[PDB]
RNA sequence: GUCCGACUUUAUGUCGCGCACUGGUUUUCAACCGGAUCUUUCCUUCUGGCUAACCUGUACUCCUUGUGGGUGCAGGCGAACC
């Protein structure tokens, strides 16, 4: 059973990138996906994805450009603290020049220092670096 | 590809096509696909024969296309939806005929396996037609009580 | 890799796959880099002058490396429908 | 019977629609014996680029059904009769807010009111003629959405211009930019 | 395989691949209108039918079912819609 | 504007760190956060307060003939507040 959706999203987008190609074939392709693909755009992690009607929870072709090394899920979405966001940032980006731990509040799903910008934190979706 | 109750994998199913509004070449009336519909439930058939019968002998792709209703939707509303949904009557038939076989041969013990197996699914569905109020809360599913339902 | 000052600290900027944008390792002894001569009007091979593409050694030891040339080539103008955007 | 078509507020503009309805009525044996129960809902005029314009119908909707069996000869008969204005038979529905959660219970807003249920209707009576058959989106790299939408190649040839009028018409009901194409 | 096109494949590789499995689901299947010897009615079949389908005007069988598509009767003369 | 580092018992003219304090910051800029507004786009709304405020027009205009500006009483703006 498909239990986190965003989880098989990203672990395809994984696998198109280590083997390098270009595009990806995303099945469910739910409201999380979308927003976590344009923060990616967002910062340039990934190219220029499709959202394919299918009346039946529609799938997304995702096209890359080999800029991305790594998403991920935090599969339990974690309650983050606007304390704990930086200790989220130490263990899960390699460097604090870049990364982004992509987490969902209540102004959105966000990148961490768009949040930290905000002043506001939520639960925690991923990681794209 | 779960197969709930056993190892199979398999994925046969059909697809619906992607245009949800009626197909341009059909030329029947939606009231008269719902008097049949009528018809037909009143002939003493379920949903299902009454959807296949629609399929193979008129242009009916599938009621929801050509009315707007589904069948059993469309049956309710005419209130000759069955006491009994027809898949949870239908769980019950078979439980009812492989216990008649297994009460009148004792030593066949896969059939009594298949049984449990049977029975484990019609509480699963009994307890979800029961969350859903379409079954009284007192419902139960009992061996001695199964055969006056499918009789 | 920029200094406060604005001055660079990096040893090297790294050659990058022109097929997969990923960057070429030092030690990376199976990568390659092509060069395909400019040619002129006339089928002269215009000497000292043409363009460099850089394979990786991963699609080369994977094995799409052919199909990446092609595709490449085909994009700045080199081969005439060799390769198909649709499969 | 200018006013028995009009269930609105009268304008000077809608008069002359109405006029020309009441012309349309006046061949018998295929424009009358239906077209007797029509009503209006205040047409709306959309500029288009070119110097171009879109007039939009818009229907009580409870009767879609006929404005839907009228409506190939209608729309050629107006564009007879009224020059570089194409024609458009939108429904109008009521579009309702979320109950916020600070807000207060009204009903159970059905999906049909809500804002993306609507706009696949509208556009998908934006043109009667053709059916949608398919509906991409691709969110560009600078941050912007078009909703592609693929259309049958058969019945194409009713549509041979009005593409670019449909696209200026959702563009101004929703700032949803849209580009059509046909497939193959 | 590693640039490649995956919202306008070739039809050919649509007709090629397995239904549920586009880009978008469709069936491959189709309705046919079957005349009779008997009478004139033209009656409207499933390529894959289930059931001993007759005309309405006369108890011939028009299909048959099969563990695929339906086979249809000797005499009769179909047109796919 | 303010001015301070090279000119050394002093500075300005000078060499500008490209302004060490404080503004025009609609100079296009670019954001980084908000707020109100139009969508068939509601944010709980009234019921009296209190009418805070001028869509009030009653007596009228202090003053350049100028809606800049008002003394002001019945309708009437309530998120400006009880
Ligand atoms: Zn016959």
């Amino acid at each position: 059973t498909r239990t986190s959706v965003l989880a098989d999203a990203l672990n395809a987008i994984n696998n198109a990138e280590k083997t390098g190609k270009r595009q990806v074939l995303i099945r469910p392709s739910s409201k999380v996906i979308i927003k976590f693909l344009q923060v990616m755009q967002k910062h340039g992690y990934i190219g220029e994805f499709e959202y394919i009607d299918d009346h039946r929870s529609g799938k997304i072709v995702v096209q890359l450009n080999g800029r991305l090394n790594k998403c991920g899920v935090i599969s339990p979405r974690f309650n983050v603290k606007i304390a704990d966001v930086e200790k989220w940032t130490a263990n899960l980006l390699p460097a604090r020049q870049f990364g982004y731990v992509i987490l969902t509040t209540s102004a959105g799903i966000m990148d961490h220092e768009e949040a930290h910008r905000k002043h506001v934190s939520g639960k925690i979706l991923g990681f794209v670096y | 590809m779960g197969r709930m109750h056993s190892k199979g994998k398999g994925m046969s199913s059909s697809a619906i096509p992607y245009s949800r509004n009626a197909p341009a070449w059909f030329k029947g009336s939606s009231d008269g696909v719902v008097e049949q519909i009528i018809k037909y439930a009143r002939k003493g058939l379920t949903p299902s024969q009454i959807g296949v019968l629609l399929r193979d002998a008129h242009g009916v792709t599938q009621a929801k296309v050509i009315t707007g209703n589904k069948i059993l939707r469309i049956l309710k509303s005419n209130g000759l939806a069955p006491e009994i949904p027809e898949d949870l009557y239908f769980l019950i038939k078979k439980a009812v005929s492989v216990r008649k076989h297994l009460e009148r041969n004792r030593k066949d013990k896969d059939a009594k396996f298949r049984l449990i197996l049977i029975e484990s699914r019609i509480h699963r569905l009994a307890r979800y037609y029961r969350t859903v109020s379409v079954l009284p809360p007192n419902w139960k599913y009992e061996s001695a009580t199964a055969s006056a339902l499918v009789n | 890799m920029e200094n406060d000052k604005g001055q660079l600290v990096e040893l090297y900027v790294p050659r990058k796959c022109s097929a997969t944008n990923r960057i070429i390792k030092a030690k990376d002894h199976s990568s390659v880099q092509i060069n395909i001569a400019q040619v002129d009007e006339e089928g002269r091979a215009i000497p000292g002058e043409y363009v460099t593409y850089a394979l990786s050694g991963y699609i080369r030891a994977r094995g799409e490396a052919d199909d990446s040339l092609n595709r490449l080539a085909q994009q700045d103008g080199l081969l005439k429908n060799v390769w198909s955007y649709s499969r | 019977p200018q006013a028995k078509i009009l269930s609105q507020a009268p304008t000077e503009l809608e008069l002359q629609v109405a006029q020309a309805f009441i012309d349309l009525e006046n061949n018998s044996p295929e424009l009358k014996a239906d077209l007797r129960a029509l009503q209006f809902k205040s047409i709306r005029e959309i500029e288009v680029a070119g110097g171009k314009k879109a007039l939009a119908v818009f229907v009580p909707v409870p009767s879609l059904a006929a404005y839907h069996k009228v409506q190939i000869k209608l729309t050629r008969e107006l564009e007879k009769k009224f020059q570089d204005r194409h024609v458009i038979f939108l429904a109008e529905r009521r579009i309702l807010p979320k109950p916020s959660r600070k807000s207060r219970q009204t009903q159970k807003r059905p999906r049909s009111r809500t804002l993306t249920a609507v706009h696949d209707k509208i556009l998908e009576d934006l043109v009667f003629p053709t059916e949608i058959v398919g509906k991409r989106v691709r969110y560009l790299v600078g941050g912007n959405k078009i909703q592609k939408i693929l259309l049958n190649s058969k019945d194409v040839q009713h549509i041979d211009n009005k593409l670019e009028s449909f696209q200026a018409v959702y563009n101004k009901l929703t700032g949803k930019q849209i580009v059509f194409e046909i497939p193959s | 395989v590693l640039v490649q096109d995956l919202l306008h494949p070739t039809a050919a590789s649509e007709a090629r691949k397995h239904k549920l499995k586009t880009l978008v689901q469709s069936p491959r299947s189709h309705f046919l209108d079957v005349k009779c010897p008997g009478c004139l009615n033209i009656t409207t079949v499933f390529s894959h039918a289930q059931t001993a389908v007759t005309c309405e005007s006369c108890s011939t069988v028009l299909c048959t079912p099969t563990g695929g598509k339906a086979k249809l009767s000797e005499g009769t003369s179909f047109r796919r819609k």
